[PDB]
RNA sequence: GUUUUU
RNA sequence: GUUUUU
RNA sequence: GUUUUU
RNA sequence: GUUUUU
RNA sequence: GUUUUU
């Protein structure tokens, strides 16, 4: 029997910094101890919440439509400005701008959330313009995007990816960006996306009991493969 | 019919109107908690009857065995019980050693000796009580040296010996339960007496049952330089007890015509 | 069916015995259980199983102190006054602050003083300066049942300090039990 | 050795220890107890008030707010646990002779906070008519907005006993009784989370 | 021992009797051995007292009786005497 | 449940403690003689009502047949 | 220490911006001599469940 | 039942240099804990 | 499932002198760290 | 509630 | 990715 | 190399 | 030597 | 004594 060997309790090597408090790692900070009388978990209720159940992925939220730069007025400047909030008219010629700017993620309420959060992420953006006009309003409208470009200077968009828009009566139009960068991930809050640009391709026409100038609003969201992932530091502070 | 018939039609009526929701109403009726009854407890010759009754209580989820499973005392349940039957001291003395053949050493007033004084366990009970109907159980001692001698007699008397004593023949002594007991020999004899008496029933605190003598069957022959102060002592024990009448606390009671 | 017992009208002179799980009803209402955690919190094991302050004494030298341990009037130990005995585990947890020292920590049922002065036969476990430990001392009790109110209804603790130089401090201490065996409830408690 | 003890219940007159605590919880106890009546009839927090051959119909023995803290025994987990849930159950008992006879109707508006006398038409009633069996019973059913609820926060409810018919009597019996009102947890009562003391006991 | 300490009207957590007058004559306990010992001194009050109390008042009417006598019986459900000592002499079975 | 019950919890209780002697007690509990009912008796064209009856009484072993 | 403080609310859901979302953290110290100092404190939760996603925040 | 002892949690002796940092075993350093989410 | 209890590390107590060094027993030396690659 | 992990 | 170790 | 221990 | 514990 | 937990 083992009783040539007196019984003893195990010993055991503590590895560095024994008491040293992990918290990074989610399997580190799930593990620690309860102050529960019983270390016991509780029943949740979603119905007084409406939901059937909890949200499990923040992805989703990225994947909603918010509006670029939003502001109160309309781009005073033809839309040259960041604003995605411009106006359309009878009287901007064919070629001519009725919005151009830089795109950066931060531009957006809820992605800029994710781009003061997350310090890297991937997958396409979805841009979506909606021109509110009459049912009499007839015209064309070309809105291009040149990936990770900077020069924020109207240019031909034929080599651009762009999207031809006829009013009717789904006047909401989408453009995809495919992920375009070197790196596999990119900088959430780096390179600008592109350059974004929409350029008249026919006037916009009218009659007498119709407006000659309509107002036109650009949301942005992320594709279904979205992705963001190293959580970083902050570099705004919301309310 | 009625006034019982009510949370039936009550119940009914509500039922029968009932729509999707369901009934408006529901009626029961039945007999109150404090029902018209009569109750009767009886406890040791008492009886107590109550006509107004209510729910007996009690702890919660309460033990009645009142056993000690720990036995912090250890001692036979019916250790009080049998208490009274228990052996006791009932007398002692000296035999003197002038005395006399057929000369009386000591006697004891048999059965109300065993209550002889108030530090005797039988002495409780036989207070409570005026029948007795008991057995006995003596052993009386008698030591004495090797060098000395001699022989006494331990004879069990009734009532109807005690009564004509000196009308009896000594040396005749010898029919009646008896232990000639030769010291120097014998140090202790034993006498198993039952309840003998011409009445079914002994009072309690009497003489009735005869009395336990212990007379001189041949003097003491002590030597010379022998001891001489011989002590003659009787015990006694109850084979079996039995206290019937109930009376007032120490009250004489007559049980005979 | 419903009884009109069970409706409400009953009589208080029927209550006995003691602990009768009656239900009430009435067309609307129906005794509904809802439960917001995986166990009770009502249950003697599970919140007793949870401490609660006790006291504290400040030593300025290694003198041994001896405190009769008792049930609380204050925290929520007090739902144990609503009972009259007790007997289990007892689990005491103590704090030694404390700078270069050790802490002597024993318990004893036993009344008597002198069993005390020779610490060492009754635990004494050692809480080295500045660390707390929590020991369950047994039910060495020579009484079977502990009434749950006595200012020593449960055994006395004693702490003695080794202290090394002039070094000086004070003792907090925690008292909880890990299975408590209460019986015959009494009636609630006043408030001061 | 580190050892267990076998413990005696019969020493205590019991055949098993006491597990759970809501168990007396669910134990009457009389609500803000006095030594005497309630000397403005009944408007007080007194569990202990009378009925009289003078007040009228629709006129008021008993008002007040109920609070958990308001009885001995709840009382006690209102300093011990920081919220519960469950229908409570209170229980009038009138003591009065086999001659008089009469109701009394009492309701509870649950969660009612102002204090002032109004027609239970509309709240949990129970109207109580004198016989054999005096004592009568009022449940109110749990609630809150919330799932559980403060222990110590707000009021249960109005809790006000009404005349319905005068108490009558005869040459030989009181033209007036005593009333007790008690207090429990229902069969489903809960508490929950243990808190601070808010008072303390002797 | 601690009698003032408790609330009464709480009082119903003991093995009790509200008996309502003019209801009921008599009520019964059946109380078992309690103590926090296995045995209690005989000649002693540690197996605690029976007490009885006034729950509401009597209302007695002009004519009726004014004279109501509380009665107390008693009676040995189960008996067990142990520790034998001299006769009547104060014997401590306690530390 | 009560009054009714306590012939049995008494009558038990004393069952429960009892030792080798045997119960230190007995509870049995019943309705009265006089219970609450209603007699009803009738003789030619004749009907007595009676709602406080007692027990008939008659001689010892009667011989009815006249 | 990394205590996890379970779900004792009195409310089944816990506005998520309340000044007092989560529940109430105490501190008490129980020092020896004059000694003094600081408690730095981080938060962190378990297994969340969140519901209703509202609009995007402002920034200052 | 193991209900004669009362129920503990493990004791265990902690062997010297506890916290001590092996920068020499490649088997120590890729035990490491983890920063990653 | 155990879901009625939150998962948690497992918790010992450490006996008295850990990190104390054990120079008499072989048993004890033959554990010891390994500086080896 | 795979709501630690597979 | 046996990319801790067999 | 059972050269940690069986 | 179940002489840690079952 | 499932009286750590299932």
């Amino acid at each position: 029997m083992s009783t040539k060997y007196k019984w003893t309790r195990t010993k055991i090597d503590i590895a560095e910094g024994p008491g040293s408090m992990n918290m990074a790692n989610v399997l580190c900070t799930t593990g620690a101890q309860s102050v529960a009388l019983v270390g016991e978990r509780a029943f949740y209720d979603p119905r007084t919440a409406g939901s059937k159940s909890r949200f499990d992925d923040l992805v989703k939220i990225a994947q909603l439509f918010s509006v670029m730069a939003d502001s109160t007025t309309p781009s005073e400047n033809h839309g040259v400005d960041a604003k995605g909030y411009f106006k359309w008219s009878a009287t901007t010629a064919p070629q001519s701008i009725v919005h151009r700017n830089i795109v950066y993620l931060r531009l957006f309420p809820n992605l800029n959330v994710f781009v003061n959060s997350y310090s890297y992420f991937r997958g396409s953006l979805v841009l979506r313009l909606s021109v509110y006009a009459s049912t009499f309003n007839r015209g064309r409208l070309r809105m291009g995007f040149f990936p990770n470009a900077t020069t924020d200077s109207t240019s031909t968009l034929d080599n651009a990816i762009y999207t031809i828009c006829d009013i009717g009566s789904d006047n909401s139009f989408e453009i995809t960006i495919p992920y375009s960068f070197s790196t596999w991930m990119r900088k959430t809050n780096g390179h600008p996306i592109g350059l974004f640009q929409i350029e008249v391709l026919n006037r916009l026409t009218y009659n007498s009991s119709s407006p000659s100038e309509v107002y036109c609003i650009v949301q942005g969201k992320m594709g279904q493969d979205a992705r963001f992932f190293c959580p970083t530091g902050s570099v705004v502070t919301f309310q | 019919v009625g006034n019982e018939i009510g949370g039936n039609l009550l119940t009914k009526v509500a039922d029968d109107a009932s729509n999707i929701l369901g009934p408006n109403c529901f009626a029961t009726t039945a007999e109150p908690e404090n029902k018209n009854v009569v109750q009767a407890t009886t406890t040791v010759n008492t009886t107590n009857l109550t006509q107004h009754p209510s729910a007996p209580t009690m702890p919660f989820s309460p033990d009645f065995s009142n056993v000690d499973n720990f036995h912090s005392m250890a001692y036979d349940i019916t250790t009080g019980d049998k208490n009274p039957s228990k052996l006791v001291r009932l007398e002692t003395h000296e035999w003197t050693p002038s005395w006399a053949r057929g000369y009386q050493i000591t006697h004891v007033e048999l059965p109300k000796v065993f209550w002889d004084h108030q530090d005797k366990p039988a002495y409780g009970q036989s207070r409570y009580f005026a029948a007795v109907r008991c057995g006995f159980h003596f052993q009386v001692q008698v030591n004495v040296n090797q060098g000395t001698a001699g022989s006494a007699l331990v004879v069990y008397e009734p009532k109807p010996v005690v009564t004509y004593d000196s009308k009896l023949e000594f040396g005749a002594f010898t029919n009646l339960p008896h232990v000639l007991m030769n010291l120097a020999e014998t140090t202790q004899a034993d006498l198993c007496i039952p309840y003998v008496a011409d009445t079914n029933y002994v009072k309690t605190d009497s003489s009735d049952l005869g009395q336990l003598k212990v007379y001189v069957w041949t003097p003491l022959s002590i030597p010379t330089g022998s001891a001489n102060q011989v002590d003659v002592t009787i015990l006694g024990s109850l084979l079996q007890l039995d206290f019937q009448n109930p009376r007032v606390f120490a009250q004489d009671v007559n049980i005979y015509d | 069916t419903m009884s009109p017992n069970e409706l409400g009208l009953t009589s208080a002179q029927d209550d006995g015995p003691l602990g009768q799980e009656k239900p009430n009803y009435f067309l609307n209402f129906r005794s509904m259980n809802v439960d917001i955690f995986t166990v009770s919190h009502t249950k003697v094991d599970n919140l007793f199983g949870r401490a609660w302050f006790f006291m504290e004494h400040t030593f300025t030298n290694e003198g041994q102190w001896r405190v009769p341990l008792e049930f609380p009037k204050q925290g929520h130990g007090s739902l144990s006054l609503l009972f009259a005995y007790f007997t289990g585990e007892l689990n005491i947890h103590v704090l030694f602050l404390s700078e270069r020292g050790f802490l002597r920590v024993a318990h004893t049922y036993d009344t008597s003083n002198d069993r005390v002065n020779f610490l060492s036969s009754n635990g004494v476990i050692t809480v080295p300066a500045g660390e707390q430990m929590t020991l369950s001392a047994p039910y060495y009790s020579n009484k079977p049942l502990r009434t749950v109110r006595d200012n020593n209804s449960l055994g006395y603790l004693m702490c003695k300090p080794f202290l090394t130089g002039t070094s000086t401090g004070k003792i907090e201490v925690y008292l909880s039990l890990r299975c408590p065996n209460f019986f015959f409830p009494l009636p609630a408690p006043k408030v001061t």
